[PDB]
């Protein structure tokens, strides 16, 4: 506890100013989200629809969807029945309540990755360090157990468990699921979770800037332009005798 | 609300102006420029410099020390 | 809050006319072992730790 | 031999029927020419976007 | 008295189309309205977008 | 897995060795009685940080 | 006759933007009232379009925001607009107050302290604004803020659970929130008003402090010229914030949800609050640090009284500039403390910067325009 | 104006928000009704200029 | 509250649960009715009298 240590600077392809998101790279961590996380994480704001602009097609994303059963309201008979999944139902909850997130996880609440990035000081930074940061414990130091060493963690015991040195993920592509390729990925599609509008942002904000570098040149003429009447007068006194 | 016409009087005092499509928007921009925003900042630099400085000096410090005490050494 | 033997011997010592808001222990529980409080600090209304 | 400052001005600037009507053919133009640049300068700084979407795409 | 009243070099602030007393102004009015009117018209397109 | 290839190569690095061996004088000091409450939180910490900032620097050529 | 000149309406525009005497030699720093309206508005049209998709539930108020954020088209672009806006407001706000202390601007009495008015109204919506997305900041905030009331004595338990409508910050307060959040700026519109009556009877007043009855411009073209390149460097810092760093003035826990049974560790106000923020926690007392926080904001009203030179602007004043810039760093010291824990340095320093900003304005500023008339022989 | 294709969530909110705006904009176009009228005064009963009998 | 699933329930609430919520809610109710007879009057008056010549 008291103690601090604040995350580095990791140079993602999305940091620098008219940078965008690797789709690529979040394609992959949609898939750790799905194989890894979505058993422990609620993910309450991202919907299958959502998907269809970004990392995936169409028709790929409505494959996604019918890979879980949603529960849809109710027929004539007063029912609810379960649905084989569509593209406007959102990602698919873990849990029923609050209070069962604690109840599976020995009393810790997992928290919702919409926002995690946006959520946390340092973004993708501290949760790349949270997930590549896992060590033992200093001597002096012990836990429960139930609770885990995390250097970057506050107190630096963390309620969740390492997730990450499991080889996991089916790979389409086919690149190298190590340790640090797993949190990268995750990584960039957690910012884009966090941050859809992160790409248009951008595009934007170069817009701006040209127009601006246009505009601001032009305006200041014109207003040196009428100006001038004043900044080049000469006055003269002459009083009698 | 005042009107020209019944601000003040005046006597005696000759105006001479040019058009601005006879004239330039930006006269000797850089050659005259530079040098008075070198004697505006000269001009100003010990009234406005020194309690900035000393807030730097306080916050360097502050920082530092703050940083320092949350340190053991012995038990 | 369950509270220990060492605790109830500590708030029984503390001197009443020395304090803000002077009230002794005894006549804060009804029984020594429970205290029982709304867990909003009298200041600005923070949730103390 | 006349100036293209001083052909703008007589032909186009002179009326602000004309000056107007330059500035709004002129506008309609640079929208166009403006987000065809600003499109090509951002696309060729990224190049992860649906630069890929060759892959998953056409299959269907 | 009125008549010792001569109006200042203005040399320094006057466009190069309009420095020489010898030469008409006319022949480049068109030409200088022509380029404080396009910076108007170029800043109203920009304002535009 | 290449964060393994990267922090070994960081550790390689002359502030990191400094932060190791104040680490491992903390670790002998720990040890050495039987009721302490020095813990070695603010040892490991100071260690890490030299650590992962070259870590940050190089790591990301490696990541595919 | 013209139409501009006699037309009823017309009239106003003409006396207000047209045919305004202003002062020839009015700096970069009387560009701020103009952006202040500019913000105004911007607060009102990107708020209304805000007002077309919030919801006021504390069930839904958060979900709401989210909704904007991703699938309301340009949603996003007009909540960051507001937030950033929001900041544009109150950097403005300063700048103005700041060159209204220095150049003496505030002996036009009735205009000065419709301003304060004005402050003051900003700061009650600006808050009540934070409230409604209901993060964790907005909460903690809300609940911070609310008890300040409770400071005062007798009544002060009632009043706040009065505002509350209820035994805490809930359902009751932020639906409150949402209805005194859409109502207050149009409150502001009006008393802006008021403030640019009582501007127009004396005109603006100028760097040099004298007055310039003698060289008078009319406002078109020349400040319509010149407050619109205010208005355009004004775009490009808004943008700066919305395109390129969105959340560089937010704090994170307000991407979390609200809490109402746990705190965050820091709690901090958002920048523009935070100067006042370390002069209430640089008093040991409750009372007394609220009644100290009330009165480093309406000390502008004081400042009028205590106006002791023979001049009237700061220009030909070396020693009150000194005081002044002093004032200006010990605020930037207080807008540093006011973001950081309440521990060890930054306690005592906290309270120097509080004891400082009082002096600089209480005595030793009017003792500086005191030594300066006897120093010019006045 | 609906948001969608019918009256609907997106018409609603909508409608509050302009339904709290719109009687500001009165408010400030009945001041500008009572501007205008000022000019003149009030008319009466009879249609006959009153002046004589203010 | 102004939405769908809400705004029916939190009108009631008005009337049931918020002190005098029921005279401020048809206070407003009967107020709009009120100023259309109003504004009907007015216009009615303006035509009658010429007062349309301003
Ligand atoms: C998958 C690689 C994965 C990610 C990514 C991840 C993220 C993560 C974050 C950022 C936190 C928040 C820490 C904080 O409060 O600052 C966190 C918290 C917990 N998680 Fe997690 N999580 C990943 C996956 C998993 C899996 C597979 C489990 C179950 C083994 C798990 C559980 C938890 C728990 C419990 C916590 C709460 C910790 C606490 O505050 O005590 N997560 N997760
Ligand atoms: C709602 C925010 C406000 C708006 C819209 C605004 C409006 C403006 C306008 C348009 C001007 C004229 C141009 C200029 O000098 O800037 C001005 C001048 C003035 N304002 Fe404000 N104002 C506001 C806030 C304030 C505040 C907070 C104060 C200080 C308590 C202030 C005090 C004055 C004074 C004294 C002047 C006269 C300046 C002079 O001529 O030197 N105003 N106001
Ligand atoms: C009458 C016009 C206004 C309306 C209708 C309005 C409405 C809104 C709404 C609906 C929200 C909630 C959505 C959101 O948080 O993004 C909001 C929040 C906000 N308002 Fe306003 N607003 C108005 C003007 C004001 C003004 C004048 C200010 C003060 C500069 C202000 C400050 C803010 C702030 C700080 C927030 C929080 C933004 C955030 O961080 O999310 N708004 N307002
Ligand atoms: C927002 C609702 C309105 C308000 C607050 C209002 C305000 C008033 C006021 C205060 C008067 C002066 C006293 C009187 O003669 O009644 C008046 C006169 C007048 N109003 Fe309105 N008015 C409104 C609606 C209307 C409408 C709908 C019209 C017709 C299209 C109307 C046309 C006039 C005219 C012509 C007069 C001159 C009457 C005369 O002197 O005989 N007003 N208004
Ligand atoms: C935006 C803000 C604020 C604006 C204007 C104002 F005059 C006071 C405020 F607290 O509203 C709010 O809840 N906080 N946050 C805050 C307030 C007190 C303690 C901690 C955070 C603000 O900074
Ligand atoms: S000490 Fe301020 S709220 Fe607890």
């Amino acid at each position: 506890s008291d103690l601090e240590l604040h995350p580095p600077s990791y140079p993602w392809s999305h940091r620098g100013l008219l940078s965008s998101l690797d789709h690529t790279s979040i394609r992959r961590g949609f898939q750790v989200y799905k194989q890894v996380c979505s058993s422990c994480h609620s993910m309450d704001y991202v919907a299958y629809r959502h998907l269809v602009g970004v990392c995936y097609t169409e028709d790929e994303a409505k494959a996604l969807a019918e890979e879980v059963e949603v529960q849809d309201g109710p027929n004539e008979d007063g029912e609810m029945f379960m649905r084989p999944g569509k593209l406007s139902d959102y990602f698919p909850k873990p849990y029923p309540n609050p209070e069962a997130a604690r109840a599976a996880n020995n009393g810790a609440l997992p928290p919702d990755l919409s926002y995690i990035v946006r959520a946390r000081h340092g973004g993708e930074d501290y949760v790349f360090s949270l997930l590549t940061g896992y060590c033992e414990p200093p001597t002096g130091v012990s836990l429960r157990e139930g609770l885990y060493f995390n250097p970057y963690f506050p107190g630096q015991a963390i309620g969740m468990a390492p997730p990450i040195y499991n080889e996991v993920l089916e790979f389409d592509d086919g690149t190298p699921a190590t340790m640090s390729q797993v949190a990268k990925d995750v990584c960039t599609f957690l910012r884009w979770a966090a941050e859809p509008e992160h790409d248009h942002r951008k595009r934007m904000g170069l817009k701006m800037l040209l127009m601006m570098g246009l505009l601001l040149p032009l305006v200041y003429a014109m207003k040196r332009h009428k100006w001038s009447v004043l900044k080049s007068r000469k006055l003269a006194y002459r009083p009698p005798k | 609300g005042r009107q020209f016409g019944h601000l003040t009087r005046v006597r005696h005092v000759i105006t001479y102006s040019l058009s601005p499509f006879e004239q330039r928007a930006f006269p000797h921009y850089f050659s005259k420029g530079i040098p008075n925003v070198l004697r505006r900042t000269r001009a100003c630099i010990l009234r406005v410099a020194p309690p900035f400085v000393a807030f730097y000096l306080v916050y360097t410090w502050g920082t530092q020390e703050f940083e320092k005490s949350k340190r053991k050494n012995p038990a | 809050r369950h509270r220990t033997k060492k605790e109830i011997d500590q708030e029984a010592a503390v001197e009443v006319s020395q304090l803000r808001d002077p009230q002794h222990d005894l006549e804060r529980v009804k029984k020594p072992e429970w205290v029982i409080l709304i867990g909003v600090c009298t200041h600005l209304g923070c949730v103390p730790i | 031999a006349p100036t293209l400052t001083a052909r703008l001005y007589s032909l186009l600037f002179r009326r602000t029927s004309t000056f107007a009507l330059t500035i709004v053919v002129g506008a309609l133009f640079f929208e166009r020419a403006f987000d065809q640049g600003a499109d090509a300068i951002y696309e060729h700084i990224n190049e992860g976007k649906l630069w890929k979407h060759i892959k998953h795409k056409y299959e269907n | 008295s009125h008549t010792d009243i001569k109006v200042p070099d203005f040399s320094d602030y006057r466009r190069p189309e309009v420095l020489d007393s010898t030469k008409s102004s006319k022949e480049s009015s068109e030409a200088r309205k022509g380029f404080s009117y396009l910076v108007t018209a170029t800043t109203t397109v920009g304002v535009a977008y | 897995d290449p964060l393994t290839t990267v922090r070994e190569q960081c550790e390689q690095l002359e502030k990191c060795v400094k932060a190791r061996e104040r680490l491992e004088l903390c670790d002998e000091r720990v040890s050495s009685r039987s009721q302490t409450e020095e813990d070695c939180t603010e040892e490991l910490l100071d260690f890490l940080h030299a650590r992962d900032h070259c870590v940050a620097h190089k790591l990301f050529n490696s990541l595919k | 006759t013209n139409i501009r000149k006699s037309h009823p309406l017309m009239k106003i525009v003409n006396n207000a933007f047209i045919d305004l005497p202003a002062p020839s030699n009015i700096s970069s720093w009387w560009n701020f009232g103009s952006l202040l309206g500019i913000c105004l508005i911007l607060q009102i049209l990107t708020g209304l379009f805000l007002a077309m998709h919030y919801t006021s539930d504390t069930t839904t108020a958060f979900s709401s925001v989210t909704h904007i954020c991703r699938d309301v088209n340009y949603g996003w672009i007009i909540r960051y607009m507001h937030a950033n806006g929001a900041s544009m407001f109150f950097i403005c706000l300063y700048m103005h107050v700041g060159r209204g202390l220095y150049y003496g601007s505030y002996t036009f009495l009735e205009t000065w302290n419709i301003g304060v008015i004005l402050l003051l109204t900003v700061m009650a919506t600006a808050f009540m604004g934070y409230v409604l997305p209901w993060g964790q900041m907005s909460f903690w905030g809300a609940t911070v803020i609310t008890n300040l009331l409770s400071a005062i004595p007798y009544i002060g338990t009632n009043l706040v659970e009065w505002i509350w409508g209820g035994f805490s910050v809930d359902k009751a307060t932020l639906t409150r929130f949402f209805a005194f959040h859409f109502i207050l700026p149009f409150i502001i519109m009006a008393i802006a008003m008021v403030h640019l009556l009582f501007l127009h009877e004396t005109g603006s007043n100028n760097p040099t402090g004298i007055s310039s009855d003698v060289d008078k411009i009319p406002f078109h073209p020349y400040y319509t010229i010149k407050d619109i390149l205010g208005a355009l460097l004004l775009i490009l810092a808004l943008m700066l914030l919305v395109l390129f760093a969105p959340d560089l003035l937010g704090d994170p826990d307000n991407y979390t949800p609200a809490n109402p049974l746990n705190t965050p560790p820091h709690i901090k106000p958002e920048w523009y609050f935070l100067f006042a923020y370390a002069i209430l926690r640089s008093i040991p007392n409750k009372l007394g640090g609220v009644l100290a926080l009330a009165f480093s904001i309406l000390i502008l009203a004081l400042i009028p009284l205590l106006h002791t030179s023979k001049q009237r602007s700061m220009m030909f004043r070396p020693l009150s500039q000194c005081l002044f810039w002093a004032l200006v760093a010990d605020l930037l010291t207080l807008t540093w403390i006011g973001g950081q824990p309440v521990e060890h340095p930054y306690i005592t320093i906290g309270q120097l910067a509080s004891v400082l900003y009082f002096l600089l304005i209480l005595v030793l500023m009017p003792t500086a325009g005191t030594i300066e008339n006897k120093l010019l022989k006045w």
